[PDB]
Formats: structure tokens, C-alpha cells, sequence
């Protein structure tokens, strides 16, 4: 764990993930997702418990398998008609299962089974390099090779992932598990309007990247996990408390803040479709996962929990961590509201 | 005449071996003061055929993986003589000398199946530190294989041949030919390099086809003779004495040296070898593209 | 077929053999790290060994300046684990 | 003893990957994946094949299986097999027989496709002249094009040096 | 010479099996004569199947397989 | 066709479900992985032979040496498991729950 | 000195840095270039005839066309 | 996102790799050259939906020069109905080494 | 859909040059200096026009030369060439170092009696001008022509029109 090697570690999660982005060739894509897989291992296993052990184990083998269903996928692919672009495919079989590893790559429903266990049992910032990179690289594999997918395939994956998340995740108390959730949810979400317009499905990434930058952060400026621990901050530290508010409340997606701007592009462009019944059935479940948010909100700054002193002996002492960038990303994450026509920045 | 041809070549195998367990008991009798096999027998002959054959009679895992070890350590014996260029080969096969180093794993992997078959004891685990020092030198052997055929186009094994007859290879590199006899002294797993139970014969058998097996390809590899066509006997004899004189070399290396400790072995292998076949075979890279003689596969 | 034949023969033979014989009467790690680093110098020579059927081309120098990339980079590889007490015991 | 050579390569191959993939003790797993690796070796070399399948079988059955061994013999023992792996076996064999007949003496199974059903030693290049055994020189790319390529793949190289180090408890 | 051998020897095949095809589906239902299974008239290579079809093991064998396992 | 595409990409099922249905341990399930490694591997070479697409030959090769490293690692955290516990087991693992 | 501290190692960066630096100054370079470039695997078609061109002679024994005379003057 | 650094930098690390009539290190075709050259030429300019309306011909031709899947369909056919009429038993074949 | 025509026998009834190919070979520089001129024809009419049933006439041409150059090569000097290449027949595959005193008698052969001199290496190379009688091709792929290009939208570009035409925020 020298710094050298870790910034050589973060070096190699960048560069797969370009290799990602910029490479016209299938194999590059492939050897891209195993090496962001490889460099993803030791961010975990930063500590030394049986914990991460496990959590690097079934994220290991989750990873391993969407990998080699990709190279079935192209393979197949290339069975038939044979090219080595990232363009527009000629199999429903091929692109069948590559939409089913990318569904084990990001996360969906029918695969989600390992997103709370590798994200309960691993130190803070693994869980937020995990999050964003192992997002952001699909992203580009589907915003380039949408235009042959059947849409029956994502968007069950989408409708089950979003109430999935919705279900799961009103009973939890650990704070990773509920972030696991809320993630499952929004990537259902940001893979939802793949075929129609992937503006909506770049731009919400880009928000819920900060977002999600914004409330990782602020989790790392307290060595928390429950709720206990988020209420004696409140009784050491009020301005944490109205930015957990804010960011919570903006996760929640309400319309005089920054969240719901992706939420309501989204339902602008899938209604300008004329199909109703499932973008209001995708906002009923909107609606539904915000219970937890909402009770989170209730136990850290609206309602106050008693507490253990020695915090008075804390008190002396200053919250004297170094951020990344909390503020700034914070206001960026929640004063976006007059921002909408900033959708053209894409094209 | 194929399966006259197999004869021909799987016949002679077993009175070589027995003549080799003479021959190196003999040398090293004489490498001490020990005069003898010579009372019953003719200069014994009779000793290592009394020998196998008591070996056979003084006779009394799971019972599967217990045959699986042996049987794929004497089919990989016989079944790898077939490339051989004595001057004409037996299969004029394409490439061959990645066939000797897949084959040689495949040595390493009956060595590991009778390791795991000695019944669950500190001897396994003895036998597994076994398969480690064998494994650890197909590395240095396979790079320093790539090096020596660098200078000679591909892997056909007669361009090899074509390319020996001039001057010997000895001389374009003596040190590289030193470090490769040492890798084949730690891949034949003989002395210096030791050690570590049924059926010994058979055993004994692969262990010393192996040992042959290398002695003809180091015999072939880094010397030769001019070869004039349309008679093949002169080849024959002349690399045939070569290679006694090599595997006696070899033996009377295998007679007067002490054991290695095993981290002096890794150790020594991997922080003396392993750099300095680096630079060599960078060294073989460099040299052919400024010298303007690259060869000329066909 | 003719390597099918010599295969034959040769299991054949050995099971003659075989028959005769026999119907005729907790760990280290590290031990780990010598097999991984084994195979992964393994596959960087699986990287080299098509150089020489490769050394006839126009394009010579970026043969070689890869081919010293290749080399160089077994020799970082190598020398980290060598500083960083890697094959100590 | 006859024409349709590969097919019944295919089939052992097949049969292999049955063997081992209903589940045994790992190290007659990896006896059974040895003996896959053969065949399928045995496989592409008869399609000719003289080059790329004998050169990576040093990395496959000179390289991996015996790492496998190892950790596998270095982790435990398993000395007790099971009904379950002899069904699971005995429903591999239904699949494969059933093929075997529904293919051999019917025209075609789709499970979506055509297969056409023949051995096929046709499709086959009508002896065109190479004359460089066109897997010798396509392999022997990579150094007058492959320039990033090589560089990744070392790249992940040293990346998988250091990371097994460091999980192994670098330094 | 050897590539002019080549091309007289392949159309001569080509013809020889044509006249086979005339020969044996004089009774299928459909089937024009000789229809090639593309749609541009081009020449295509052919797959050593038109070369030779209906040989029964011997010089197929030789012609195909006799490469990949012999010398 | 090439009717033997029919029985490899059947053994690649295969193969795929013994990776996928495992009950004791996970040696067994990684080595049907890089059985199916083996798979890829020999399907696409066959492609690429009877194919004669002779450009991009790289794909078998490279493709067995990045799942390659992908297998030690694999390998190393299945000795960490080992370690951390007496045994490899798929049970043993109930702790850090769902 | 540093020589004999741990020597093959030195021996070795010598060696190596000969191997470096030595493709920088050679008398064969070019030389190397051209030989490898002047050997024809690929058949050389034909064309239709030319535009008068300064060049490619009808029977090859005619010099007429660029060719190789270093082959045989070492 | 779809950067542009393959069309910005100039580096051409990946227009090679990627289908044939690129130059091979020597120059062969495969078996579906003239195919992949009249196809892609077919769908240089076209937005990939007029190509799937236009150029269906060439891309039908290109499969079936990819797979001959319809032509070992007839191939078959002409080995079951020999198979049929030899089991009949007409005409001991001067298709081979006699006439 | 598409049927083809093929060409009869009615071409196909022609006496080939069946020699071995090792005396060939021994025939090498010979064959290639005096006669194969006009046998370019043949290549650039197939490398043109990639037809075979195209370019078989002179197939017979080529056929024709090198008969004549047979019967040349075997009426005048000499009979050593026999003892030529039943000296190169049995070694393996044939090099031009294996054989080369009677390579040098037979120089002499043909140079006193003939003339007839090797051309130097590496002059059997060295792309060669051939002009033809019939006239270059044309369009050689069956194919229409490309069907529609893009319609290439031009014009500089208008100034904002209404700001957004969002729901709100005007400029
Ligand atoms: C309560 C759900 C209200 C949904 C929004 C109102 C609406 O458009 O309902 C009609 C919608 C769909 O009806 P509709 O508006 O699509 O009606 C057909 C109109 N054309 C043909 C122009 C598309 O109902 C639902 O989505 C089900 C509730």
C-alpha cells in the first residue's frame, strides 16, 4: 500500500477505462473490462478481514463471468456476419446475451445479488471508485451499439431493477447497502431510455456521478455506518447535518432541486413516445424508494437521538480531514435547478 | 513400413537404457576406485538385464490416478524421440522444438499426478517442492530456446541443420550454451539437483528416456558435422559419438559435485540467471538486424 | 494419422508393460508465489516467441523498438519483485 | 476408421467436458480438462492448425492445469464418488447420444440456426498457394503493425506482477 | 503453368459434375439446373465440396487431409 | 455449417452450466471456467482457420493470455479464502449477509 | 568498488546497455533495410503497359528497371 | 460517449485490426474479399437504416458467402437424393474414374 | 435465383506438359528467360478480370510454349540434363546448391550452343510492362451503382431562433 503503487493502481482503473471509451475493437473492450476488473481487486482488500475477502471473491466471480459472456457475444458475432466495429450488430442471439453481461457488468434485477454484499464489507472509497468507474465504463458500450438491441430485454431489466430497488431498501440499516440500492435503482433508470435517446441516459450519469461523489465524500468526512453514529455527528458537527438534508432530499429527485431534473427529462423524452402507463408506472416506483431517503433525513438532522459524551472531548478537537472537493461538487449537485437547457451540451 | 519404422525406433529404447545403467554405473566406478559390474557377465550386460527383470519379480494413489502417473510418464518417453533429425527424422514435422518444452510440462505434470499419489504425507509435500525446482527452469530453457533458434530462421529443426554444417553454434554463443546445460541439468532432475513409489522401473525408464532425449537434442543442437548426402552413416557416426561423449560428460558432471540448498536454488536460478538470459536474448534480438544477416525462412 | 499410429503403438506398449507389472505379482505461502510468478513470466514469453518467425518485415525499427519494450518491461517486472523482497524466503 | 474424423473428435471433446463438468473432485476436474485439452489440441490441429494450436498448448496444457494442481493439492484434501455427479454424467451422455442421433441419421437440429447435417471436410481452401502457412505470418504480426496492442497487454502484465504481489502481501 | 493446369483442371471438375447434377435430379420437384446459390454473376471460388462431391473417402481424403497429418 | 460448430458451441453450454450450478468447491467451478476458456479459444481459432481471416490472428493468443491472468487472480484470492478459513467451501460465507 | 558488490547483475546492465545503445550507430542499418525489403514473397503482377515511363524493361535480363547488384558485392 | 481521439490524434492503432482489405504482410485475401469490398462500399454513406433497406442484396450475398449455409443445404439435398437412388440401386457411377 | 454458364469439354480436350515438377523446377531460369513473355498475357487478363472460362486460350498458348520449349530443350543441347535432374530428384526439396556441376555443364550446353544466359538474381522480379490486344476492362464486380449518397447539408448557420424553445428560459 505505498501511495506510488496506489497511483499507479488509479492510473490503470483510468486507463482501462478509456481503453473503453476511445477503442473501435471488440478484444480492446474486452481486455479493457478485465483490466479495470484487475485493477479493482487490490482497491479492495485495503484492510485485511475475511469481509473483503469475500466481498472481492463474489465480485470477482461476478466480473469474471459477464467478461466471458462478452467474448461469447463476439464471438458469436462474429460466427455471423463478421466485423470488428462497434456498430450496429446482426444477431438477436448475440446482442441478447451481451445486453444480459452487461446486465451482470452493471447490475440488474435478474443480477443484482451481489452489489450489497461487496459494498457492505469494504472501506468507503473502494465503494465509490467501484460505483463510478464500473458505471461510467457500460455507458459507452451502449450509447455506441444501441441501435440492435430488441427492447423487451432492457426494458424488463429496467422496470424489475427499479422496483427491485424500490422493494429492497426499505428495511436495511446499513448505509451501503441503502447507496446499493439507490444504485441499482438509478442505473435501471439511466439504462431505461437507451433506444429513444441516450442524451437523457450521458446526462443523468454525469449527474448521478456527482451525486453520488457529493454523498461518499460526505461519508468520508465521518467514519460512519449507521444511523447511531450519523446522529452523534449531528450532536458534533450542524452543517453536516443540512448538507446530508440537501443531498438526500435532491436524491429524492423534488423539483425545486437539482435531482429531478434527470428524472423529469427522462419522463419528457419517454412521453414524447406514446407510451404512458410505463413511464407513470417508473415514476410510481420513483416515488416509492424514497421512503428510506426520507427516514435517513428524519434520523440525522430533523429529529434528534440522544447520545454518549467524550464527544464534549471531541469537541476540542477540529474536524480537521482533507476533502477532495465537497463543496463545490455539493452546490454544483444541488443549485443545478435553472441549468436545463445545459441538456445541449452533448452533440 | 510405418509401423516397421515405429519398430525400429521403440525397440532400441529399452537396450539403450539398460546400456546406459551400465555404462554410468561402470563410469562411475571408475570416477571412484571401483572396478566392477565384471564377475557375473561378460563386462555385465547380464547385471542390468538381471536387473529389470528382478525388478520386475521383487514386486508385492487410488488405483486410477496410481497407474494415470506412470503410464503418462513412459508414453511421454516414448513418444517423444520422433522429431529427432539423426539425419533423416522420423516425422519431418514442421516445429518440433515447442513439441520437446510442451512435452516436457507434460513430464512436470506426471511428476506432480505420482506427487499427489504418495498418499497424503510429508513426502507429498516433499513432492510438490520437487515439482517447484523442476518448474522453475522452463522459463530460463524456453527463452534461451527462443534465443539459439533466433539465429536460425524457424523451427524446422533441418534450416537447423543447413545452418550447423558451416561453423558450429558453439561459437556465436558459449556462455548462453553453458546456462542451457545447466537448465537441462536442473530439468533432467539428477545430481546436483535433488530429489524425490511404484512402478520403479518404469520410472526409472522415463527418467533416463528423458535424460537421452536431451542428451541427442543438446548433441544436435549446438554442434555437427558436415553432412554429405546420399550417405547417412557418416552423420550417424559422428553424432553418435558426439552424443556418448556429451552424456558421458554429462554423468561425470553428475559424479563429483555436492547438492544445492533449495532458496540457494531459486535464489540462484531466478537473481543470477534470469537477468542475464534478459540481456542475452535482447542482445540476440539486437544483433541480426545490425549485422544484416537475419535467416532466410523459406 | 501417422502421429495417431506411433500414439497407439506407444499406449499400447506401455500398457503391455503395465499389465506384466501388475498382473504378474498444511501449507505455505510462500510456496504460492513461485507458481504465478512462473506462469506469468510464462505468458510475457508467450508475448516474445512469435518474434522470430516475425524478423522478416519492411517495418524493422518498430519491430525492434517493441521488441525492447517487451524485454524492458520482463526486466521492470522483474527487478521490482527483486527490490521488493518478492523471491525472498 | 472412417470419413467423419472430426466430428468424432468433436464428440470425445464433448464427452470430456461432461467428465469433468458434472462436478467430481477438483483434481480428476483437472484430469478430465487435461484430457479436453487434448482432443480439442488433437481438434485444431487436424483442421491444419500446424502452428497456433500446438504453440498456445504450452501456456494451456504446459501452463495452467499444473498451477491448478498445485493450489489445489496445497489447499486440502477431500478424502471421502456421489449418485449426483453419475446422473448429472448420465444426463450429459442422453444430450450427447441424442444429438448424435437426431444429427447422424436425421438432417438438422436448430437450436436457432441450420446446421447442415454433414462431417465436414468440406468447407476446405481449394490448395491455394500460400506457401508461408498463412497462421506462421499471422501470427508473426504485431511488430510492423501492433503497436498499442502489445503495449496494453504488457502493460496488464506488470499490472497482474504487482497486484498478485500485493494481495500475496507486497512486498 | 501450374496456376493454368489449375484452372483447366477445376473447370473440367466443374463441368464433369455439372453433367452429374443433369444426370442424377431428373426428378426433383423445383431445382433449376444449375443455379449457383448467390445472386451476382461472378466467379466464385469454389469449396472443394463442387470440386469434389459424391468421391467417397479416397481422393478427398487425399486432396484435403493428406497436408494436415502427413509429413 | 461446419456441423462441429454445433457440438462445441453445446459443449460451451455445457460448460457454461458447470461453471454456473457448483456445490462443494470453488476449484471446481474456475476450472470449468477456464474450461470454457478453452472453449472460446478453440472456437474462435476454428473460425478463424476454415475462415482464413489472416489479418487479425491475434485473438486466440491474447485472448488465452488476458483470461490467463485473469486465472492467477482468481487462483490468489481462492488462496486467500483458504487461508482465511480452513477450507475453499461455496458454505462457510453466510457472514457479511444479504 | 560497485563491480563486484553483486556483479552478474552489473555485467548484466552492461551488456544490456550495449544492446540499447548499439542499434544506434551501425554501418549495416540501411543495409539491413534493403536486403529485407528486396525479396519478393508476394508475386508481382503485371499491368497495362505504361505511360512511356522512364522505367520497367519488357524482358527482366534488360537493366532497363531499378534493380539489386549489392547481393553479390557484399 | 464515443471520443475522437482515432479520428483526431491521426493514430490509426485500430483501422487495422479491424476488417480485411487492409494490407496483409502478404497479401492474401480470404474467402469473401470481393464481398467485404462491395459491401462496405455499399454502406459508406449511409445512416445504417437505407442500408438495411438498400444494400439487403450484398449483405445476403456476403452471409451466404460467409456460411454457404444454402449451399451445403443443396449440397445435402444432392447427397440425400443419391443416397435415395443408390438405395434404389441405378447406374453404378461413371462419375468416377471411368465413363 | 441466379444460374450460371459453364464451358463444355469443347476446350477442355487439350495434351498438357506432364512432366515432373522436379525437372521443372531444374528448368526454372531456362523456362522463364526465352519463352514466358506472352504467358503474361494470360496473368494480367486474369488478374484484370478475375474469370476463369475467361482467359483459357491462353491457357493453350502458355501450353503451346512451353511444349515448344520442351521439344527445343530436348531435340538440341543436351542429354545431360537428364542426369541434371536425376541428380536434383532425390534430394528432399530441391535447393541450387545441391547440384551444381552438372548445373555448370549444362551451362555450358546451352551457352555454346545456344545462348540462353541465366538471368542474374534477382531479376526474375520487378513489375513488367505488357501491352494486349484486346482492350483494359472494365467494372469487373457485377454491381450497380452506389445508390444514394447523403444529401450534404450546406449553408452557414442562422443565429438562435427563439432561444431554447424549451418550456421556459428564453435566450
Ligand atoms: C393515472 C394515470 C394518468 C396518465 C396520464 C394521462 C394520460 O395520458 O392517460 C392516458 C394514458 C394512455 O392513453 P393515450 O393518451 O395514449 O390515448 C391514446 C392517444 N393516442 C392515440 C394519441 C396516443 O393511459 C395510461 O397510460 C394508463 C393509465
Amino acid at each position: 500500500m505505498n501511495p506510488i503503487i496506489l497511483i499507479i493502481i488509479l492510473m490503470t482503473v483510468m486507463l482501462g477505462t478509456i481503453i473503453v471509451m476511445i477503442s473501435t475493437h471488440w478484444l480492446l473492450i474486452w481486455i479493457g473490462f478485465e483490466m479495470n476488473m484487475l485493477a479493482i481487486i487490490p482497491i479492495m482488500m485495503k484492510k485485511h478481514n475475511p469481509r473483503a475477502t469475500e466481498a472481492s471473491t463474489k465480485y470477482f466471480l461476478t466480473q469474471s463471468t459477464a467478461s466471458m459472456l462478452l467474448m461469447m457475444a463476439i464471438i458469436i458475432n462474429l460466427m455471423f456476419s463478421g466485423q470488428w466495429t462497434v456498430m450496429k450488430l446482426f444477431n438477436p442471439m448475440a446482442s441478447m446475451l451481451m445486453t444480459m453481461a452487461l446486465a451482470m457488468k452493471l447490475g440488474m434485477a435478474p443480477f443484482h445479488f451481489w452489489v450489497p454484499e461487496v459494498t457492505q464489507g469494504i472501506p468507503l472509497s473502494s465503494g465509490l471508485i467501484l460505483l463510478t468507474w464500473q458505471k461510467l465504463a457500460p455507458m459507452s458500450v451502449l450509447y455506441q451499439i444501441l441501435p440492435s438491441i430488441n427492447l423487451d430485454l432492457i426494458l424488463t431489466l429496467s422496470i424489475l431493477s427499479i422496483t427491485i430497488g424500490g422493494w429492497g431498501g426499505l428495511n436495511q440499516t446499513q448505509l451501503r447497502k441503502i447507496m446499493a440500492y439507490s444504485s441499482i435503482a438509478h442505473m435501471g433508470w439511466m439504462t431505461a431510455v437507451l433506444l429513444y435517446n441516450p442524451t437523457m441516459t450521458l446526462l443523468n450519469l454525469i449527474i448521478y456521478i456527482i451525486m453520488t461523489s457529493t454523498m461518499f465524500t460526505l461519508f468520508m468526512a465521518n467514519s460512519t455506518t449507521t444511523t447511531l453514529s450519523l446522529s452523534h455527528t449531528w450532536n458534533k458537527a450542524p452543517i453536516m447535518t443540512i448538507l446530508v438534508l440537501i443531498t438526500l432530499l435532491s436524491m429524492g429527485g423534488l423539483p425545486p432541486l437539482s435531482g429531478f431534473m434527470p428524472k423529469w427529462m427522462i419522463i419528457q423524452e419517454m412521453t414524447k413516445n406514446d407510451s404512458i402507463i410505463l413511464p407513470t408506472l417508473m415514476a410510481i416506483t420513483a416515488l416509492l424508494n424514497l421512503y428510506f431517503y426520507m427516514r435517513l433525513t428524519y434520523s440525522t438532522a430533523l429529529t434528534m437521538f440522544p447520545s454518549t459524551n467524550n464527544m464534549k472531548m471531541k469537541w476540542q478537537f477540529p474536524t480537521t480531514k482533507r476533502m477532495t472537493l465537497l463543496p463545490t461538487m455539493t452546490v454544483l449537485s444541488t443549485m443545478l435547478l435553472p441549468l436545463t437547457p445545459i441538456l445541449s451540451i452533448l452533440e | 513400413m510405418f509401423m516397421i519404422n515405429v519398430l525400429t525406433l521403440i525397440i532400441p529404447i529399452l537396450l539403450a537404457v539398460a546400456f546406459l545403467t551400465l555404462v554410468e554405473r561402470k563410469v562411475l566406478g571408475y570416477m571412484q576406485f571401483r572396478k566392477g559390474p565384471n564377475v557375473v557377465g561378460p563386462y555385465g550386460l547380464l547385471q542390468p538385464i538381471a536387473d529389470a527383470i528382478k525388478l520386475f519379480i521383487k514386486e508385492p494413489s487410488s488405483i486410477s490416478m496410481f497407474i494415470l502417473a506412470p503410464i503418462l510418464a513412459l508414453t511421454l518417453a516414448l513418444t517423444m524421440w520422433i522429431p529427432l533429425p539423426m539425419p533423416y527424422p522420423l516425422i519431418n514435422m514442421n516445429l518440433g522444438v515447442l513439441f520437446m518444452l510442451a512435452m516436457s510440462s507434460l513430464a512436470v505434470y506426471s511428476i506432480l499426478w505420482s506427487g499427489w499419489a504418495s498418499n497424503s504425507k510429508y513426502a507429498l509435500i516433499g513432492a510438490l517442492r520437487a515439482v517447484a525446482q523442476t518448474i522453475s527452469y522452463e522459463v530460463t530453457l524456453a527463452i534461451i530456446l527462443l534465443s539459439v533458434l533466433l539465429m536460425n530462421g524457424s523451427f524446422t529443426l533441418s534450416t537447423l541443420i543447413i545452418t550447423q554444417e558451416q561453423v558450429w553454434l558453439i561459437f556465436p554463443a558459449w556462455p548462453l550454451a553453458m546456462m542451457w546445460f545447466i537448465s537441462t541439468l536442473a530439468e533432467t532432475n539428477r545430481a546436483p539437483f535433488d530429489l524425490t513409489a511404484g512402478p520403479f522401473a518404469l520410472f526409472f525408464m522415463a527418467e533416463y528416456a528423458n535424460i537421452i532425449m536431451m542428451n541427442i537434442f543438446t548433441t544436435t543442437l549446438f554442434l555437427g558435422a558436415f553432412h554429405n548426402p546420399y550417405m547417412p552413416e557418416l552423420y550417424t557416426i559422428n553424432f553418435t559419438i558426439k552424443s556418448l561423449l556429451l552424456s558421458i560428460t554429462f554423468l561425470w558432471i553428475r559424479a563429483s559435485y555436492p547438492r544445492f540448498r533449495y532458496d540457494q536454488l531459486m535464489h540462484l536460478l531466478w537473481k543470477n540467471f534470469l537477468p542475464l538470459t534478459l540481456a542475452l536474448c535482447m542482445w540476440h534480438v539486437s544483433l541480426p538486424i545490425l549485422l544484416s544477416s537475419i535467416p532466410p525462412q523459406t | 494419422m501417422n502421429l495417431m499410429i506411433t500414439l497407439l503403438t506407444n499406449f499400447t506398449l506401455a500398457t503391455l508393460l503395465v499389465t506384466i507389472a501388475f498382473w504378474l505379482p498444511p501449507f505455505s505461502m510462500k510456496f504460492f508465489l513461485v507458481a504465478i510468478t512462473f506462469l506469468l513470466f510464462d505468458l510475457e514469453i508467450a508475448l516474445l516467441l512469435p518474434l522470430p518467425w516475425a524478423s522478416q518485415t519492411t517495418n524493422l525499427n518498430t519491430m525492434l523498438t517493441m521488441a525492447l519494450l517487451l524485454i524492458f518491461l520482463l526486466a521492470v517486472s522483474l527487478a521490482y519483485e527483486w527490490t521488493q523482497k518478492g523471491l525472498e524466503w | 476408421m472412417m470419413t467423419y474424423i472430426v466430428f468424432i473428435l468433436s464428440i470425445i471433446f464433448v464427452m470430456g467436458f461432461v467428465g469433468f463438468s458434472s462436478k467430481p473432485s477438483p483434481i480428476y476436474g483437472g484430469l478430465g480438462l487435461i484430457v479436453s485439452g487434448g482432443v480439442g489440441c488433437g481438434i485444431v490441429l487436424n483442421f491444419g492448425g500446424s502452428f497456433l494450436g500446438l504453440m498456445v498448448f504450452l501456456i494451456y496444457l504446459g501452463g495452467m492445469m499444473v498451477v491448478f494442481g498445485y493450489t489445489t493439492a496445497m489447499a486440502t484434501e477431500q478424502y471421502p464418488s456421489n449418485k449426483v455427479v453419475l446422473g448429472t454424467f448420465i444426463t450429459g451422455l442422453l444430450m450427447e447420444f441424442l444429438m448424435v442421433y437426431y444429427v447422424l441419421k436425421d438432417k438438422e437440429v436448430e437450436i436457432v440456426f441450420k446446421f447442415n447435417g454433414m462431417g465436414d471436410w468440406v468447407i476446405y481452401d481449394t490448395g491455394d498457394s500460400g506457401f508461408f502457412s498463412e497462421e506462421a505470418m499471422g501470427i508473426a504480426a504485431l511488430y510492423s503493425y501492433g503497436t498499442w496492442l502489445v503495449i496494453v497487454t504488457g502493460w496488464s502484465l506488470l499490472i497482474g506482477v504487482v497486484v498478485i504481489m500485493e494481495i500475496t502481501r507486497g512486498n | 503453368l501450374l496456376q493454368a493446369e489449375k484452372d483447366r483442371r477445376v473447370l473440367q471438375m466443374l463441368r464433369e459434375n455439372l453433367e452429374e447434377e443433369a444426370t442424377i435430379m431428373k426428378d426433383v420437384p423445383g431445382w433449376k439446373v444449375g443455379e449457383s446459390v448467390f445472386h451476382t454473376t461472378r466467379w466464385v471460388t469454389p469449396m472443394m465440396g463442387e470440386l469434389y462431391g459424391l468421391r467417397t473417402g479416397e481422393e478427398i481424403l487425399s486432396s484435403t487431409y493428406g497436408f494436415i497429418w502427413y509429413t | 455449417m461446419s456441423l462441429v460448430y454445433m457440438n462445441i458451441m453445446m459443449a460451451f453450454t455445457v460448460s457454461l452450466t458447470g461453471l454456473l450450478m457448483y456445490r462443494s468447491h470453488l476449484m471446481s467451478s474456475l476450472l470449468c471456467l477456464e474450461g470454457m476458456m478453452l472453449s472460446l479459444f478453440i472456437l474462435a481459432t476454428l473460425m478463424i482457420l476454415n475462415s482464413h481471416f489472416t489479418l487479425a490472428s491475434m485473438m486466440p493468443i491474447i485472448l488465452l493470455v488476458f483470461a490467463a491472468c485473469e486465472a492467477a487472480l482468481g487462483l490468489s484470492l481462492l488462496v486467500m479464502v483458504s487461508n482465511t478459513y480452513g477450507t475453499d467451501y461455496v458454505q462457510n460465507l453466510n457472514l457479511l449477509q444479504c | 568498488n560497485v563491480w563486484a558488490k553483486e556483479p552478474v547483475l552489473v555485467a548484466s546492465f552492461a551488456i544490456a546497455g550495449l544492446a540499447v545503445i548499439l542499434p544506434t550507430l551501425s554501418p549495416y542499418t540501411k543495409y539491413s533495410l534493403m536486403i529485407n525489403r528486396a525479396t519478393p514473397y508476394n508475386y508481382p503482377v503485371p499491368l497495362r503497359d505504361d505511360g512511356n515511363m522512364p522505367d520497367v524493361p519488357s524482358h527482366p535480363q534488360d537493366p532497363q528497371g531499378p534493380s539489386l547488384e549489392w547481393l553479390k558485392r557484399l | 460517449p464515443f471520443f475522437d481521439v482515432q479520428k483526431k490524434l491521426g493514430v490509426d492503432l485500430d483501422h487495422w485490426m479491424t476488417i480485411q482489405s487492409a494490407e496483409q504482410p502478404h497479401r492474401i485475401p480470404a474467402r469473401c474479399h470481393a464481398f467485404e469490398k462491395e459491401w462496405i462500399e455499399c454502406a459508406h454513406g449511409i445512416g445504417s437504416i437505407r442500408a438495411e433497406k438498400e444494400c439487403k442484396i450484398e449483405f445476403e450475398d456476403f452471409r451466404e458467402c460467409l456460411l454457404r449455409q444454402k449451399t451445403m443445404k443443396r449440397l445435402n439435398a444432392i447427397k440425400r437424393q443419391r443416397d435415395k437412388l443408390i438405395k434404389e440401386g441405378k447406374y453404378t457411377p461413371p462419375p468416377h474414374h471411368s465413363g | 435465383p441466379g444460374i450460371v454458364e459453364l464451358p463444355s469439354l469443347e476446350d477442355l480436350k487439350v495434351q498438357e506438359v506432364k512432366v515432373s515438377s522436379s525437372v521443372l523446377k531444374a528448368a526454372a531460369h531456362h523456362y522463364g528467360a526465352q519463352c514466358d513473355k506472352p504467358n503474361k498475357e494470360f496473368m494480367l487478363c486474369r488478374w484484370e478480370e478475375k474469370d476463369p472460362r475467361r482467359c483459357l486460350e491462353e491457357g493453350k498458348l502458355v501450353n503451346q510454349c512451353a511444349l515448344e520449349f520442351f521439344r527445343q530443350i530436348k531435340r538440341h543441347c543436351a542429354e545431360p540434363f537428364t542426369e541434371y535432374w536425376t541428380c536434383i530428384d532425390y534430394s528432399g526439396l530441391q535447393l541450387f546448391r545441391r547440384c551444381r556441376k552438372e548445373q555448370a555443364q549444362f551451362d555450358k550446353c546451352v551457352l555454346d550452343k545456344l545462348g540462353w544466359v541465366r538471368p542474374d538474381l534477382g531479376e526474375l522480379s520487378k513489375v513488367t510492362k505488357v501491352k494486349t490486344d484486346r482492350p483494359l476492362p472494365e467494372n469487373p464486380y457485377h454491381s450497380r451503382a452506389r445508390p444514394e449518397p447523403n444529401p450534404e447539408v450546406e449553408g452557414d448557420l442562422k443565429p438562435a431562433r427563439h432561444g431554447s424553445r424549451l418550456f421556459f428560459w428564453t435566450m
